[PDB]
């Protein structure tokens, strides 16, 4: 009850944006659009469907491309840490949670179930891909087929669905030659594919270079 | 066992009814040529065609398709009577001849997948696909001992699925005589008769897309033994019933469902 109060009071606060902006990622020096862009993609938006013809969404996509020691999984760690529903998974493999659902007999329980995606377990949620680059075929097709349509549909075992996938999608990734290029697009610096960026709202590029003052105060923290 | 029965109405005249339906005398029948073909082929079974059967008699039509094992009795029956009409001295080889069935069975054509408990009892038609084929194995029939000792030449006559339910004083193989001394079998002397077990499911084109398809087992007599294949697509006719479970003293109350075949046709 006057938890709602106190909200209503943070809203009479002319610098609530800057607030919330500044509150994101404590423990990570610098970024701060990167911070302001994760501000909206967590906040989101409204879809809207005019009947039943028309279907716009209003979950905010985020693509991060990195050279190395730019800490981009720590962004990823604190949002899972900070959502209510968020999932987490990594495209080079053992994954804990699979991107692709399947029907099986769990090692555990013995028992027979449906294992969605974490795509699909992720319903009005954010889902986490690490390492976007060395997902295989699969991987890439049910990303796709999630982000375009919003839905993943399954038949296998005699087993027919269509599940709902409203979930943001935020990614991290790292350029083909180790190193981004500025005399290159995006495109030809990543190795996704120009459809699959299509997707994405909020593109950001962290560069790594020498600046002495920035190198000495990440060193000191 | 010493009981006989001396009067049943429904038996004789479902008997008498078959005995009219095959004379073809005054008709334009053509069975007399077939039981003829028969005679000359050495075969020992018929095909009749249903539709013809309830055109000419429709009554004996339903109550065969309602109920089977009965009247497949009285259809074998009159074809030993008959086969001994026409000539008595080629039905001494055989014990008993059989009947096919043929025609559009109509609201009785039924898939494997449409299968169900209301066809129990009757005769039934379904079109599938084979998988599974066993191992043709012989049966015995009649038994057949000698005694050394005494110089004595013994038989047993056997039937299991000529009664519908068994019993632990049937089935049992004779081994001493009356006085231990023992006995020695004759396998020349005794009978046997083959038997074969295959599997049939619904073909991939007519079940529902992305279902999983459902099976029926069928058990082939000594006539029918390499009539069917495995990858093979057939059309089968025939009774539909219960499996006797063997003796046990408490039952869940599920039966297994068999398909006896008296007709398989290559499509
Ligand atoms: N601005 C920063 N603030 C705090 N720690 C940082 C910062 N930049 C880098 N690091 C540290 O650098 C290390 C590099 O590991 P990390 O997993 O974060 O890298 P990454 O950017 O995900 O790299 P990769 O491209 O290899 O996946 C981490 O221990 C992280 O804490
Ligand atoms: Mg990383």
């Amino acid at each position: 009850d006057e938890d709602v109060k106190m909200i209503t009071s943070l809203s009479k606060d002319q610098q609530i944006g800057e607030k919330i902006f500044a509150s994101i990622a404590p423990s990570i020096y610098g970024h701060e659009d990167i911070k302001r862009g994760l501000a909206l993609a967590l906040f989101g938006g409204e879809p809207k469907n005019p009947g039943g013809k028309h279907k716009v969404r209003g979950d905010i996509n985020v693509l991060l491309c990195g050279d190395p020691g730019t800490a981009k999984s720590q962004f990823l760690k604190y949002i899972e840490k900070v959502s209510s529903r968020a999932i987490f998974t990594t495209g080079q493999g053992a994954s804990a949670v699979g991107l692709t659902a399947y029907v099986q007999r769990h090692p555990v329980s013995r028992e027979w179930t449906l294992e969605a995606g974490a795509l699909v377990l992720a319903d009005r949620g954010v889902c986490l891909i690490d390492e976007f680059d060395k997902m295989n075929d699969q991987d890439r097709t049910s990303i796709h087929e999630a982000m375009e349509q919003q839905s993943i549909s399954i038949s296998k075992a005699g087993i027919v669905t269509s599940l709902q996938a409203r979930c943001t999608v935020i990614a991290a990734a790292n350029p083909i030659g180790g190193r981004y290029d500025p005399s290159l697009t995006f495109s030809e610096n990543v190795d996704l594919t120009e459809p699959i960026i299509s997707r994405f709202d909020i593109l950001c590029v962290v560069r790594d270079t020498v600046d002495p003052v920035q190198d000495e105060m990440l060193a000191r923290f | 066992a010493g009981t006989v029965v001396l009067d049943d109405v429904e038996l004789r005249e479902a008997q008498r009814d078959y005995l009219d339906f095959l004379d073809d005398e005054e008709d334009q029948g053509i069975y007399q040529s077939k039981v003829r073909e028969l005679i000359s082929d050495n075969q020992y079974r018929l095909i009749v065609n249903v539709n013809d059967l309830r055109r000419k008699n429709e009554k004996r039509a339903n109550r065969l398709l309602n109920n089977a094992f009965e009247e497949l009795v009285a259809f074998q029956r009159a074809l030993k009577d008959f086969v001994a009409s026409i000539d008595a001295t080629y039905a001494k080889q055989y014990e008993e001849f059989y009947v096919g069935l043929e025609g559009s069975f109509g609201s009785k054509h039924v898939s494997p997948r449409t299968l169900t408990s209301c066809f129990l009892s009757c005769v039934v038609c379904v079109e599938g696909i084979v998988t599974k084929c066993s191992l043709v194995r012989p049966k015995v029939v009649r038994s057949v001992h000698y005694c050394p000792a005494t110089k004595k030449t013994i038989e047993r006559r056997y039937s299991d699925l000529t009664t519908l339910v068994a019993f632990p004083s049937s089935s049992v193989y004779p081994t001493k005589d009356e006085e231990n001394n023992p006995l020695e079998t004759e396998y020349g002397l005794s009978v046997y008769k083959d038997h074969q077990t295959i599997t049939i499911q619904e073909m991939p084109e007519k079940a529902p897309a992305g279902q999983l398809p459902r099976s029926v087992d069928v058990i082939l007599d000594d006539d029918l033994v390499d009539k069917a294949k495995p990858g093979d697509r057939v059309q089968v006719v025939g009774t539909y019933r219960c499996l006797p479970g063997k003796k046990g003293g408490y039952t869940s109350g599920t039966f297994r469902t068999v398909l006896i075949a008296c007709n398989v046709k290559q499509m």
